[PDB]
DNA sequence: CCAGGGCTGATCGTGCAAAAGTCGTGCCAGCCGTCT
């Protein structure tokens, strides 16, 4: 209900990154508050490698210049970004038509990774079939279904495709295999990664099947009042100086104490939500109870907001996995079996059940609802439909193909 | 090591200063053959995505 | 000189109701496999 405190207790509802940052932000204001290997080896990857080939070949000044323009618009993931006409306009010419650029852009189609800088899928695959041996049984078939009738192929249906395009069920299917064993997205062939992405907070204790309030590693912003500057307080020269020093000291003590207060709160706060939830970890990701913040403040010795703020932006970590405290929040779901359920558990089960099914005859919604009722979960058919279509799981009736 | 029949003599300047001439019957008899069990390892490095 | 009253700096409380997000769950529309 306080200013000098209303924030001193909202200053923790953020991540430790920002906290450190704002702590530095206010670490300059208060004088008395304080806390080789240059061998970076380089590489290539279809930008420099693509450019590398450019030089070796015999391309004239006007052609070389153009080459870089198109070799630089090649998105790393696979194909180029902008259209072809774009490229003609970004040369800055009027005498140069598409034909001139066509060649230069056609010549590159056959470099390191055959199919690099293709644009609009079809051209890529089509080219790849050109460098193949013409003494290939499904050469003409594949090509015929590459220039046209691709939409149908893309669909789950294939019978309507063969009947119209003068194709048989036996040979044509095998032509598919030569189009299927053809690798679109050749641009990632010479691609690779080397990332990390990991944050620490409250770890695990691992004591007789239990992880807890453990300890704090590196998250406490060293806030020790300076003693060389504090000695001059009592022996201040003017009134100005004394006032200054005392104001800054009191605010420093305030901040010391608020930082220490924030630590402890979240320190032992990481042992009741996660305990009220001893099924998602031990048993697994399937086996999950519904939990609510309102119910968490009821279990623990504190207010709802108090606990909501501590838990927000606090990535937890157990040898079983690292998930943010706020992500544990789940709605409700009647079950009638000694405890309600959650929709995340619906989603994981839908997914593990679509994984273990017949590949040719797909599983479904009413079927999934019935399976759930068999195990004793009793949910709606909608919740399943929603949780299925939320995970970008394609329709299972459209996921069928030729076994 | 191993026992080997030696003979201190110049031989067409192949033992010129300090080079040791070796017969073909030493490679054939599988003599002085060593094994080398080097072993690399790939991690997992689980990300956040 | 000591205890009673007034002034003032220190020190607290880390809470609480209000507006929005979330899924149980029902309704409703479009689409395809099959027998007529």
């Amino acid at each position: 209900m306080t200013p000098q405190l209303q924030q001193a207790i909202r200053l923790l509802q953020l991540s430790t990154l920002e906290l450190q940052q704002e702590l530095q932000q206010a670490l300059e204001s208060n004088p008395l508050l304080e806390e080789p290997v240059y061998q970076g080896e380089t590489t290539q990857t279809l930008q420099d490698y693509l450019m590398w080939q450019v030089e070796l070949t015999p391309f004239t000044d006007t052609d070389r210049a153009i080459a870089t323009s198109i070799v630089d618009a090649v998105d790393d993931t696979g194909y180029l970004t902008i259209q072809i006409e774009d490229i003609v306009d970004s040369i800055g010419d009027d005498e140069i038509g598409l034909e001139e650029v066509e060649a230069v852009l056609k010549r590159i189609q056959r470099f390191d990774p055959v199919g690099v800088a293709a644009k609009d899928l079809r051209d890529c695959l089509l080219i790849q079939l050109s460098q193949f041996a013409k003494e290939t049984p499904w050469l003409e078939e594949a090509r015929l279904i590459i220039s046209d009738h691709l939409d149908l192929l893309a669909n789950h249906d294939f019978r309507t495709l063969m009947r119209v395009t003068r194709l048989k069920e036996e040979v044509l299917k095998e032509a598919v295999n030569l189009i299927q064993s053809l690798d679109p997205r050749p641009g990632q062939s010479i691609q690779t990664s080397e990332p990390e992405y990991v944050i620490p907070d409250v770890l695990v204790r691992k004591v007789s099947g239990r992880w807890t309030v453990e300890l704090n590693a590196d998250s406490i912003p060293r806030l020790k009042i300076n003693q060389q500057y504090a000695a001059m307080g009592n022996s201040a020269r003017n009134d100005a100086d004394g006032q200054f020093i005392r104001s800054n000291l009191q605010e420093a003590r305030w901040l010391i104490k608020s930082l220490e207060s924030r630590n402890d709160t979240l320190l032992r706060v990481s042992r009741c939500i996660v305990e009220q939830q001893q099924a998602f970890f031990e048993q697994g990701e399937e086996y999950m109870k519904p939990m609510v913040l309102a119910d968490i403040a009821q279990a623990v010795e504190m207010h709802e907001s108090t606990i909501s703020r501590v838990t927000t932006q606090k990535y937890l970590h157990s040898p079983r996995g690292i998930f943010e405290l706020k992500y544990f929040f789940s709605s409700h779901v009647n079950t009638e079996g000694g405890g309600e359920a959650s929709s995340t558990a619906i989603r994981a089960l839908v997914k593990k059940l679509i994984a273990a099914e017949n590949p040719a005859k797909p599983l479904s919604d009413s079927k999934l609802t019935s399976m759930l009722s068999e195990q004793g979960i009793m949910v709606a058919r909608r919740t399943v439909a929603k949780y299925r279509e939320s995970l970008s799981i394609p329709p299972s009736n459209q996921r069928k193909q030729l076994v | 090591g191993q026992n080997m029949r030696v003979a201190f003599m110049p031989w067409n300047g192949y033992n010129f200063e300090d080079s040791i001439l070796v017969s073909e019957r030493v490679v054939q008899e599988d003599r002085f053959t060593t094994i080398h069990i080097q072993e690399l390892a790939c991690v997992s490095r689980d990300t956040k995505l």
